[PDB]
């Protein structure tokens, strides 16, 4: 054997396994959702209070790109900063040459590359976080998520990290019952459901809650956090939800 | 990232041996039966076509390939490292004879350009050998019709008449009692044929046989008329028919 | 990363030997033995073949002997491709010499600068060293007749008789007995010929495995001729030195 | 810079070179030897733009006594003329060219016979009895044409050298403050004190 | 153990330990702390001597009039990073005639550590920082982890025994945080909060080593008699 | 034994890394297919969404290369679309450069000679992945070219890729044998369509829905892909004969 | 053809007293005939009490004072707060101007 | 390019390439300097199990630096080959800048140098050479002999031999060389190099080299005939 | 095999570390700061007695107020110096002044870090940089391999120095004169020495403000040595 030793040598099965030991490194992280809706796209994520000398507030994971596509994500923090880094210098680029700001379909193509290109070669290590990202575009609405192996696919309701499991169940339900489709507002309010929900699998350090949003209608089309009375609305929310 | 392979990867064993080649050259037994035989006045080329499945279409897979118009070439071996290698090979024709000289190479020449490139697989940095062993048959003004043998070393020799792959050794036997120095073309292809049937084993007709010969300057296959000195390619591949006329009087 | 791949070709042994340089000496010594012969009056250089097949060309073939110029050419033990290469290298060399001085190049000068290319493998790169052996025979205006060998390391000799390749040990012992300084051309052209004759590792020694070489001044006053001998020609000294 | 000759004779090679050197309306120097030793049997003068003269003849020095130490043996005349000329060529089609000329005097003790090589800043090379740069080769060429034989002394060459100097300091233009003489034979190189 | 070779590979269960070993670095490294208010933000560090005929260590580096930072580690790989943050600081202001944020400060360091994580021939950074600064929004106190983890805090430590004053610290919190317009009790927190990470030995004069920034205080360092006054 | 891990001979002159390469192929457990009319090329390929979050309109293995090629992967997402970035900026080059559209058999040997060269090169391993390219090509009609990590690449008649790929070859040569032609004998393309998804019905031995399964097809001057409800079109045909 | 040269005007003068020095400049800024500026100094404290001004093409002018007090910046960085001494600022000063002596600093400088 | 770094520290603290380099030397034949009062000579061992050869021909043990300066060595002669020409360019260089030819100190540390920076470069392995560098500064009359190494160190020596059996010559030197009074003469300190040689070599024939070096660029080598002198009278003192 | 920039499980650099016992092979150096100057001294160990002693130069100027000490791999030095000397000379070019001891330090620990997968390893020496400023004034520092400095009132590196540096522990102290530093350097390292201690195999060094760097002859050493002989008697 000796081949997980090495980045992008293939095993008997036809198996990366450094990259199978990234996704280890996601499993090991908080967990961060997306919620697709009528018009727009929800990212929530969950922030664990480690001592009470964190600032609370002020230390902001969700990122945004350009200024209508939003990046969360759950694994290696650093890594997914890198991730986030090139998705800023690739839409530049696209707006820079095309004029228009760059499609989701067409940003998620340019992460999955980029990242896949990590799994080529052994002098690079894969990356260690799988990213839920989206935004609105011409077409409407997007939700991606990516992995360290590359591969990525639109998804209704995305959830990755520590408690995906119990986020997956949530967000199937929210599908289920809702066919013709879930509202921005709406979405925001379950995605705090989720993220306390999901909280379950992570509750020896309580947490801080944060969401962001795209909508066409409630951002015109640009990424927003969500802050004040909003938040403490969803917060509100998820609290009567769990007792 | 980049290449950090810059060290060899073919290196020599305690014993001498240089393990890369060695196992390149079992890859080469491993391949299909081809041969080559050199008459007075041309040069046979054949292989037999394994087809990897009968829906595929075994005429736009070519084993003997041009490499000039006086030279063609056969492989037996790694189908994708020849296929490469007769890209590389028909370039540096032009580019290290043709740009300079206005002519094409001679045969020993184009040979050891091709020698050259398969050398340095075997010494450069973060690289493999190529799998496969080439005959080359060609002709040239000052040197006449000939025939050469490329090892994945680089090694080539030439031959009156050879095979390689597969049955290489008993049809080298075979070529030994019926080769003479006064073989026309005709009985070449004949000899040809019949040591060829030996090492296939399912169907034997013009489908799942490829020949070419380096023989007279065809003026039909030009493309052309009007310049007296270009009398046209001495390389030709026989069709599918003209294979069949030559299997009823085996 | 890809450290894990890397043999380290450029490294010592605990005893102070080049592992890749002894390995490559290894190889050569089941290559075809070559001698060169210096005389007073010409050089010669004798080489077998490895071993035959009946159908190979003889006459349009070239394994062993090298042309480097008019006045200096070579005897091969080892990869023939890798000799190609240095072949290419010395021919280019030589010419770069005649290009800047007008003069052709000294002997020992085209020697040393092969040997410096082979050395070069040996100390840095991590490439694998060249597998190849060389007897230099050449003359020029200052020292006359010279012959030299070169091996993997770069290390350089100069002899007046020595052999390469295989049964090498056996070749120099018999060389070493029936050579002397006053020895003529026609004279080494019969010692390098039994030489080899008894260090074969074949049956009866024949004109179709055999390379054979002279270097004269046997041409029309001061001025020196290189033959490449043809087939014909071996067979006919093979015979007038009662070997077949 | 300005006047440099060389007249070949039977046994020797003789360079005659101008002391002057001038800078404006100054001359700066007048003992100022234009010459350099390549090896022991080979002198090299020059003439040309200022700096580029004694830069291009001391790397052409190196390189020759690099050569003597390496093969422990001294270049034919021919050899470090032919050498010069292809760093001249190389030369004119660089991004800054050496502007110098140069005359190569030396003694071939393999065939035991004088050589003399004339050699432009464009690498232009020939092999000449008598060879001059610049200015100079309008004067003497015809003067050497007359009073040159073939079989001369050495003591005949400095007098016919003797008469191209002071044809040159009567009807030249400008004050070259006489020149430093050079012989070049069997025994190598030596200097004309008293000229 | 198979899987520490490098910075390029992870272990089975996700973990790159390369990584966690140049965090062991920072363990081993004489303690730091760092603590704010909402006017001024204070570095305390404990140095360190090979003997007593040597220097004590300096831990505390400044990198604008605004910014600075004190280190536990690998003193060489600090003043790498530092020096990256002063040509970052001095870009700012050449560039843009701006103070850099002390946020973008850490955003610029978490990058940074973070490429040598992922490529071969390369290592990690052997250093923990904590960087404090007083911008347009405030003061501030950073974190830095080699791992490339940064993280705003009111107050923490760093190195040996690092766990003493980071559990006072978050006992003290909604004290010190109120010390506005007082420098000399702000500095006083810091050094009791320094006080519970010692062990056999005690605040000397050329063993203590304080730094502040404020509102109307430029980044300064306090060494030798000038620290007298908090023993 | 590191003669495992990259492109080296073994001893038995074998390159384990592409033969390894090989079983990648079917990490994705998806089976397609290929065949020629007389006017179209179409391929089809089956579709499996596991995930009731998945959002079934983005998963997709069918890639139009160019407005002629259109090229069907087996093997996992990240190489494919690795191979058909590639595959795309290659033709739109070649037509830059050559003045005309690239064929689908010269875009077939260009990636087979690129993945070659994975395999002989170190620092670059090879893509588990097997591409099908479709076209009508102007000069030599409907065409099937595919090529696999070894840098293998030939024309086909008719072809399959997958986990069943025998079965469905099989069934495949049997019908050829039958009609002794080189191609479906149909007019139109929606039929070849009916005769691919009908024979790979019969091969696999399962029914299919609109959303179990991916339509591609190539005529001359465009290569496209089916909607859902062009599938379920063709779906009715079959089921009413 | 782009000149990238031009004239900003001024004038600056500097006297240096036993135990003092001063250094005085006009505020005023042209381009050809016109006023750009009534109120533009270029008369800077640089630190360390050192007081400079590069008078000429005012774009030139301003990059080596900013280059200057970056430098300073620097010195106290690297040579541990030490005063930089109106000697050594001189000779940095040099540097700054020499290192573009085929593209020059268009500005007659005074410390 | 080929970036490996070769030359490493182990836990012991020891750098193996460089010390594998030194095994090397210990293969070499043996080569030994001695300086006297006015002069230094350096002496070299040629092996004899190479009969047939061409000495006209054949690369000298002791090769010219410069007019002034010679370099003798032990281990491997291709590496050897690479040190003496950078030596003689650097010569060569010094006399075109500094317009006086090297010192020998000067020429020993650029040669040691150079040793050094194949110990700590990437993609390189150390020289397996020791040097001995003999010969006169310029204008001086006193003699200098300097020694180098492959880990890049060097030093001065009163007289010193590299190469296999050196320890045994070493000795030997070490309780014949008198500080206090040095060989006084050519002839005295030649007699003392090949009496050094003799405790190690086999036969006196063609197996010794010597090589003088005298002030103001005034080297030659000794024929056989003129070693075979030393040899055949220093067996005769011997038989006593 | 495995990365030459890898940490051990410790935190550390492994070779790093491992240069680090190269230099305790190394021949032993000793620096004593004080008000009146810095002394520098080494052991120069000769292999041989046939080696010519006088041409042993562990002991280095770098400019004429600072002066340098090595132990270790020596050969490894000579790029440091050479660093070192155009570091203090270019300073001098562009700020007409002398460069601070503890910025000269700082850049030659600057070189230390730059190897990797840059030189091929780290250095196999430690330093000892000595010299005076007129803002810190005399001063000694000792220069790692590691880009570590520590200034330091008296220092000892190489084979002897454990025990070096305990002597010395208990010998300085804020007053030492000139004279009584140097009589300390020999004393310790004739106590450390393997061979006898003499003017031929150790030798003394000294920085003043007055006359800046000085290497001492062997007569003046010899005096010195014998001045020290006779005082340890003379109680
Ligand atoms: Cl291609």
């Amino acid at each position: 054997t000796g081949y997980d030793l090495s980045n992008s040598v293939f095993s008997p099965d036809g198996r990366n396994f450094q990259v199978e030991y990234a996704v280890k490194a996601v499993e090991n992280g908080t967990t961060s959702i997306g919620i697709k809706c009528n018009d727009g796209v929800v990212f929530a994520v969950e922030k664990l209070i480690t001592s009470k000398l964190l600032v609370p507030q002020k230390n902001v994971k969700i990122q945004v790109v350009d200024r209508h596509i939003g990046c969360v994500y759950s694994g290696l923090i650093p890594d997914g900063r890198h991730l986030v880094n090139r998705g800023r210098e690739e839409a530049a680029s696209f707006k820079k040459l095309y004029k228009t700001p760059i499609p989701i379909p067409a940003f998620a193509d340019r992460l999955g590359q980029y990242v896949q290109a990590h799994t080529l070669y052994n002098s690079v290590r894969p990356f260690g976080v799988s990213t839920i990202f989206g935004g609105v575009d011409k077409n409407g609405a997007h939700l991606y998520m990516l992995e360290p192996s590359g591969s990525y696919w639109g998804y209704k309701g995305a959830a990755t990290g520590k408690g995906r499991q119990s986020a997956k169940a949530e967000l199937e339900k929210l599908v289920d019952h809702h066919p013709e489709g879930l509202s921005a507002r709406e979405a925001v309010k379950q995605a705090a459901k989720i993220i306390y929900l999901a909280h379950e699998d992570n509750k020896e350090k309580d947490f801080e809650l944060e969401i962001s949003w795209c909508s066409l209608s409630e951002t015109n089309g640009l990424h927003k956090f969500v802050k004040g009375d909003l938040l403490q609305e969803a917060i509100d929310f998820a609290q009567k939800e769990i007792n | 990232m980049t290449d950090r392979y810059s060290f060899s990867l073919t290196t020599f064993s305690p014993s001498g041996k240089l393990g890369q080649i060695d196992y390149a050259l079992t890859a080469v037994k491993q391949g299909v039966t081809s041969l080559g035989i050199k008459a007075t006045n041309g040069v046979v080329i054949a292989t037999e076509k394994k087809s990897s499945s009968p829906l595929a279409m075994s005429e736009t897979l070519s084993k003997v390939s041009l490499l000039t118009p006086d030279i063609g070439a056969v492989y037996s071996g790694m189908g994708p490292d020849y296929r490469v290698l007769v890209d590389k090979s028909r370039k540096v024709a032009h580019t290290s004879y043709k740009r300079i000289y206005g002519e094409y190479p001679p045969t020993k020449l184009l040979v050891s350009e091709v020698a050259k490139i398969m050398q340095e697989a075997t010494q450069s940095g973060g690289v493999r050998p190529f799998g496969v062993s080439l005959l080359i048959a060609g002709h040239d003004e000052f040197n006449g019709f000939s025939l050469y043998q490329v090892d994945p070393s680089g090694s080539y020799f030439p031959w009156k008449a050879t095979a390689i792959g597969k049955g290489s050794v008993a049809a080298k036997t075979f070529l030994e009692k019926r080769w003479n120095d006064e073989l026309e073309l005709e009985d070449a292809i004949h000899i040809a044929l019949l040591t060829l049937k030996e090492s296939v084993e399912g169907e034997f007709n013009g489908d799942t046989i490829e020949l070419a010969i380096i023989g007279d300057e065809n003026p039909d296959l030009l493309g052309y008329t009007g310049i007296p000195t270009d009398k046209g390619p001495r390389f030709r591949k026989l069709t599918s028919q003209e294979i069949n006329d030559r299997l009823e009087a085996l | 990363g890809s450290r894990r791949y890397d043999s380290r070709t450029t490294i010592f042994s605990p005893e102070g030997r080049l592992y890749q340089v002894e390995y490559a000496l290894e190889s050569i010594s089941h290559a075809g033995t070559a001698i060169g012969i210096m005389a007073s009056d010409g050089i010669v250089l004798a080489a077998e073949r490895k071993v035959t097949s009946t159908l190979l060309e003889q006459d349009t073939s070239t394994e062993k002997l090298y042309k480097l110029n008019d006045k200096i050419a070579v005897a091969v033990a080892g990869l023939t491709a890798d000799a190609e290469i240095l072949i290419n290298t010395a021919r280019i060399h030589a010419q770069n010499y005649l290009k800047t001085y007008n003069e052709d190049i000294p002997v020992e000068i085209l020697v040393r600068r092969l040997s410096d290319i082979k050395q070069g493998y040996t100390q840095h790169g991590g490439l694998r060293p060249f597998g190849v052996s060389f007897i230099y025979a050449g003359y020029d205006d200052r020292y006359g007749y010279q012959l030299y060998t070169s091996n993997p390391s770069g290390n350089y000799t100069g002899w007046k008789a020595i052999s390469v390749g295989a049964n090498t040990s056996a070749a120099q012992t018999l060389l070493q007995m029936d050579y002397k300084d006053d020895m003529k051309v026609d004279d080494a052209i019969e010692l390098a010929l039994k030489t080899l004759s008894k260090t074969t590792d074949s049956s009866a020694l024949t004109y179709d495995r055999l390379e054979f070489a002279t270097i004269r001044k046997g041409a029309n006053d001061g001025e020196v001729y290189q033959k490449i001998f043809k087939p014909q020609e071996i067979k006919d000294i093979l015979v007038k030195t009662g070997i077949t | 810079m300005d006047i440099i000759l060389g007249i070949r004779v039977q046994d020797s090679v003789i360079l005659a070179s101008s002391k002057a050197v001038t800078r404006g309306i100054s001359v700066l120097k007048d003992s100022d030897d234009k010459t350099r030793q390549l090896s022991p049997h080979t002198l090299m003068s020059f003439a040309g733009e200022a700096g580029d003269t004694v830069q291009f003849a001391e790397y052409i020095q190196a390189n020759i006594q690099l050569y003597s130490i390496r093969e422990d043996y001294e270049l034919s005349p021919q050899a470090v003329s032919s050498f010069v000329r292809q760093e001249l060529a190389k030369s004119i089609r660089s991004r800054r060219p050496y502007q110098v000329n140069v005359l190569i005097g030396g003694y071939d003790k393999k065939k035991n016979k004088p050589e003399l090589y004339q050699i432009d800043y464009l690498g232009t090379k020939v092999e000449l009895p008598y060879g001059a740069h610049g200015y100079s080769g309008f004067y003497t060429f015809s003067l050497l044409d007359h009073h040159y034989r073939p079989d001369m002394t050495t003591e005949e060459g400095l007098d016919l050298l003797k008469l191209c100097v002071q044809e040159l300091e009567k009807r030249m233009p400008m004050d070259f403050k006489g020149v430093i003489v050079k012989i070049v034979d069997k025994d190598g190189i030596r200097q004309v004190d008293d000229f | 153990n198979n899987y520490d070779g490098d910075t390029v590979t992870f272990s089975p269960t996700g973990r790159l330990f390369q990584v966690e070993y140049a965090l062991e670095a920072i363990k081993q490294g004489s303690v730091t702390v760092g603590l704010r208010s909402n006017t001024h933000a204070v570095l305390v560090a404990l140095k360190r001597n090979a003997d007593e005929l040597s220097s004590y260590q300096k831990k505390i580096i400044k990198c604008d009039e605004h910014m600075g930072l004190s280190l536990a580690g690998l003193a060489p790989d600090a003043r790498v990073l530092s020096n990256y943050l002063r040509q970052q600081c001095n870009y700012s202001s050449l560039v843009f005639n701006r103070k850099l944020a002390v946020e973008r400060a850490g955003h610029l360091l978490c990058d940074k550590a973070q490429k040598n994580t992922q490529s071969y021939g390369g290592r990690p950074y052997g250093v923990g920082l904590l960087i404090i600064g007083y911008d347009k929004s405030g003061a501030h106190l950073l974190e830095f982890q080699p791992s490339g983890n940064v993280t705003e805090l009111y107050g923490t430590a760093i190195g040996a025994r690092s766990q003493g004053a980071k559990t006072y610290l978050e006992r003290t919190l909604d004290t010190f945080i109120k010390i506005d317009g007082n420098p000399d009790e702000l500095i006083k927190a810091g050094v009791e909060a320094i006080s519970q990470s010692l062990r056999d030995e005690s605040l000397t004069v050329d063993n203590l080593s304080i730094a502040i920034v404020g509102k109307d205080t430029p980044f300064t360092i306090y060494d030798g008699e000038a620290v007298a006054k908090y023993i | 034994g590191y003669d495992r891990h990259i492109t080296i001979f073994s001893p038995e002159g074998r390159l384990y890394q592409v033969e390894y390469a090989f079983k990648a192929t079917n990490q994705t457990n998806i089976n397609s297919l290929a065949v020629r009319g007389k006017d179209c090329t179409v391929v089809i390929s089956q579709k499996k969404v596991p995930d009731k979050l998945l959002d079934p309109t983005t998963v997709s293995y069918i890639f139009c290369i160019s407005r002629t090629i259109g090229m069907v992967v087996n093997g996992p997402i990240p190489d494919a679309r690795n191979a058909a970035l590639r595959a795309k900026a290659e033709a739109a080059e070649f037509r830059y450069k050559y003045g005309y559209d690239m064929p689908c058999d010269v875009l077939a040997k260009r990636m087979a000679n690129l993945s070659q060269i994975y395999t002989q090169r170190a620092y670059m391993r090879p893509l588990g992945v097997i591409l099908t390219f479709v076209s009508v090509d102007e000069e030599l009609g409907p065409s099937i070219y595919k090529t696999d990590p070894a840098g293998y690449y030939v024309g086909y008649k008719a072809t399959a890729t997958g986990p069943k790929q025998q079965e469905i070859t099989t069934n495949l040569e049997n019908h050829f044998k039958k009609s002794k032609i080189d191609h479906i004998n149909e007019e139109s393309w929606e039929k070849v369509v009916e005769f691919a998804i009908t024979h790979m019905i019969d091969a696999l031995g399962t029914e299919f829905s609109k959303n179990d399964l991916e339509v591609g097809v190539a005529t001359k001057d465009k290569f496209f892909t089916l909607s859902a409800e062009n599938i379920e079109e063709r779906l009715v045909a079959i089921a009413e004969q | 053809q782009f000149n990238p040269y031009g004239d900003n005007g001024g004038t600056i003068l500097g006297i240096a007293g036993e135990d003092f020095a001063v250094l005085a400049g006009d505020t005023r800024n042209i381009t050809d005939y016109s006023i750009n500026s009534r109120y533009e100094p270029k008369v800077f404290d640089c630190g360390d009490n050192i007081v400079m001004s590069a008078n000429g093409f005012a774009a030139d002018g301003d990059a080596l004072v900013k280059r200057f007090k970056n430098s300073v910046k620097w010195y106290h960085f690297d040579h541990n707060d030490k005063k930089l001494s109106i000697n050594s600022a001189a000779r940095n000063i040099q540097h700054l101007l020499y290192g573009k002596r085929f593209f020059p600093y268009y500005v007659h400088t005074i410390i | 390019g080929y970036d490996r770094a070769l030359s490493i520290f182990s836990p012991d603290g020891h750098i193996f390439q460089v010390e594998y380099a030194l095994e090397a030397v210990k293969r070499g034949t043996c080569a030994v300097g001695v300086k006297g009062k006015n002069c230094v000579v350096l002496g070299c061992e040629r092996r004899s199990t190479l009969k047939l050869q061409d000495t006209r021909i054949t690369p000298s043990k002791v090769s010219k630096i410069d007019s002034h300066v010679v370099l003798s060595f032990s281990g491997l002669n291709a590496d050897s080959r690479i040190l003496i020409e950078k030596a003689r360019v650097e010569a060569q260089s010094h006399r075109l800048t500094l317009e006086d030819p090297v010192t020998v100190e000067y020429l020993t540390r650029y040669v040691a140098g150079v040793q050094q920076r194949y110990t700590q470069s990437g993609g390189v392995r150390p020289f397996g050479v020791s040097t001995l560098i003999a010969g006169f500064d310029p204008r001086d009359d006193e003699p200098k002999l300097y020694q180098t190494e492959p880990s890049g160190i060097y030093s001065s020596w009163s007289a010193q031999t590299i190469g296999r059996n050196s320890k045994t010559v070493r000795e030997f030197l070490e309780k014949n060389y008198d500080r206090k009074e040095p060989p006084a003469t050519v002839e005295e300190c030649v007699k003392l190099t090949v009496r050094s040689l003799l405790e190690v070599v086999q036969t006196g024939a063609k197996n010794i080299e010597i090589t003088v070096v005298k002030p103001d660029s005034d080297i030659v080598a000794l024929s056989s005939e003129e070693i075979n002198q030393y040899v055949t009278q220093i067996e005769q003192e011997k038989q006593e | 095999d495995r990365g030459v920039s890898t940490f051990s499980p410790e935190g550390r650099l492994f070779q790093v570390e491992y240069s680090l016992e190269a230099i305790k092979l190394g021949s032993t150096a000793i620096g004593i700061a004080t008000k009146e100057g810095v002394v520098l001294g080494v052991e120069k160990r000769a292999t041989s007695p046939l080696l010519e002693s006088d041409s042993i130069e562990k002991i280095v100027e770098i400019d004429r107020h600072i002066g340098c000490a090595m132990s270790g791999l020596t050969a490894d030095a000579r790029s440091m110096i050479e660093h070192a000397r155009t570091a203090a000379v270019t300073h001098n070019l562009y700020y007409d002044e002398d460069i601070n001891v503890e910025s000269l330090t700082q850049s030659v620990c600057d070189l230390a870090l730059r190897f990797g997968e840059l030189m091929s390893r780290p250095f196999g020496v430690a330093l000892l940089i000595a010299g005076h400023d007129a803002d810190d004034g005399y001063q000694l520092f000792h220069a790692e391999p590691s880009g570590t400095f520590y200034r330091y009132n008296a220092k000892a590196i190489g084979s002897g120095s454990e025990g070096a540096q305990a002597e010395l522990l208990n010998e300085w102290h804020s007053s030492l004169t000139l004279k009584e530093a140097e009589l300390l350097v020999l004393k310790i390292l004739k106590q450390v020495m393997e061979e006898k201690l003499d003017e031929n195999n150790a030798q003394l060094s000294c920085i003043t403000k007055q006359d800046g760097f000085k290497i001492y002859d062997n007569e003046k050493t010899a005096e010195l040595i014998k001045e020290l002989k006779e005082k340890e008697a003379a109680e």
